[PDB]
């Protein structure tokens, strides 16, 4: 109905709206970290995570407060909020994508772009969890349906899932019948970004620019670094699934899930947005 | 004091969800209206007239249309922005009159805003129940400037708010 406000600037990399608020926390690649609590169409702070590129966005998840990533490769968790800093660590040798917050002893998450993330107590001190499994510059960092089990999509051009624990990755498993991640009619590629049989999966479309998950599924919505930003179910698996998402001019960098809409929104480089289905798509 | 420059105050506000709240209310405030703040203020004639022309010309909004005579409608109005007319001639405001009234204010923080409106006038069937006069309004930013000529078009007349 209306579009309330609209300046076209920002070179924008990454991005998160708020799931409580009406905010949007923008990530530019400017080197710029915002956060606008969009709302009264103003900023509340703006700080250019570093002189380098800013990839990433998450959240933390608890009501206001960002958790960001810079070429600086640093996880920062921020309180817009508060305005202050919760607990601190940089990053390896890339930004951080995704993040999540827990607390038997309140205790923490922290998904990277680089090699590993690490899972660390500062309570009674020992390790929850080790994930290796990325190794330089993540587009789409992803909690999965379990939000501690997740995917990322690389610039490495694989695609990680991993499992986790409470003392590092591992599943205990045995009464499945085939699989659709892997086991019948069509189905996509392995990547690798990690080395365990879990998934990797093949993140080679170019390489990918998002992932994005389906809950309790294993649907991936993803933006890609080819024209074809190319749709797999693995809840299914397709064929003509082989899709190159097609603009008319060149590519797709990415076309998206709406967790209510049974949707996606593609958007592209004609000077383009580009409308699908997903109902009947 | 304090300058804040957000106009017609209508700033963003805050009571906070910080405790016993998981919420609150963080509200931009509206409710900020000029009509009142001016008070009225003063001028020699030729002078005025020539002040009139000279100055802050930007700003203009209509009368036309009430409920009442200009007697009791310009009273009422005059007492709610708390503002000046200058001065009468004696040519009339009750034959008819055709009488353009001279109206001059300075407000809290010192703004002089300058008028001539221009008025019909009630009676009968000569002329005024409406106007169809012009309000001239000078305040030296058009912004606030037309905003008071609207703020007064608010004052005007008298209904749901």
């Amino acid at each position: 109905m209306l579009t309330k406000f609209e300046t076209k600037s920002a070179r924008v990399k990454g991005l998160s709206f708020h799931p409580k608020r009406p905010w949007i926390l923008t990530s530019l690649h400017n080197g710029v970290i915002q956060l606008w609590d969009y709302r009264m169409c103003t900023l509340i702070d703006k700080f250019d995570e570093h002189d380098g590129p800013v990839r990433g966005i998450d959240f933390h998840k608890q009501q206001p407060l960002f958790v960001s990533g810079g070429d600086d490769y640093k996880i920062k968790v921020w309180n817009y909020k508060l305005r202050r800093c919760l607990f601190t660590l940089l990053g390896h040798l890339d930004y951080i994508r995704t993040t999540f917050f827990h607390h038997e002893y309140p205790w923490i998450l922290s998904a990277s772009d680089d090699q590993t993330i690490r899972v660390w107590n500062w309570q009674s001190r020992t390790c929850v969890c080790v994930l290796t499994g990325h190794n330089h510059y993540v587009m789409c960092a992803q909690f999965h349906p379990s939000e501690d089990l997740v995917v990322s999509a690389s610039l490495d051009q694989t695609v990680r899932v991993w499992d986790i624990s409470g003392l590092r990755k591992k599943n205990l498993s045995p009464g499945a019948v085939e699989s659709d991640v892997r086991g019948i009619t069509g189905v996509d590629l392995f990547g690798t970004t990690d080395a365990v049989v879990k998934h990797v999966l093949e993140g080679h479309d170019r390489g990918v620019n998002w992932a994005a998950f389906h809950p309790t599924m294993p649907l991936i919505v993803s933006g890609a670094d080819d024209r074809q930003v190319k749709i797999w179910r693995m809840n299914e698996s397709k064929a003509w699934e082989v899709d190159t998402c097609r603009g008319h001019y060149n590519n797709v960098s990415c076309a998206v899930f709406h967790p209510r809409q049974e949707l996606i929104l593609s958007n592209s480089e004609d000077k383009s947005i580009r409308v699908w289905d997903m109902s009947k798509r | 004091s304090t300058e804040n420059g957000i106009i017609f105050g209508n700033i963003v506000y805050d009571v906070s969800g910080a405790a016993s709240d998981r919420n609150c209310v963080v509200l931009s405030d509206i409710h900020i209206d000029i009509m009142d703040y001016i008070q009225p203020a003063t001028c020699t004639d030729a002078e005025f007239r020539q002040m009139w022309a000279e100055f802050e010309w930007e700003n203009k909004v209509t009368v036309n249309t009430n409920m009442t005579d200009l007697n009791d409608y310009l009273q009422h109005i005059l007492k709610s922005t708390n503002m000046k007319c200058l001065t009468p001639e004696k040519a009339l405001s009750g034959y008819c009159g055709f009488m353009a009234a001279n109206l001059y204010a300075r407000s809290i923080f010192g703004e002089d805003a300058l008028a001539n409106v221009s008025i019909e006038k009630p009676v009968h069937q000569g002329p005024d129940a409406a106007v169809t006069g012009h309000i001239r309004i000078r305040a030296k930013s058009q912004g606030m400037a037309l905003s008071l000529g609207d703020k007064i078009n608010l004052s005007q007349k008298k209904t749901s708010l």
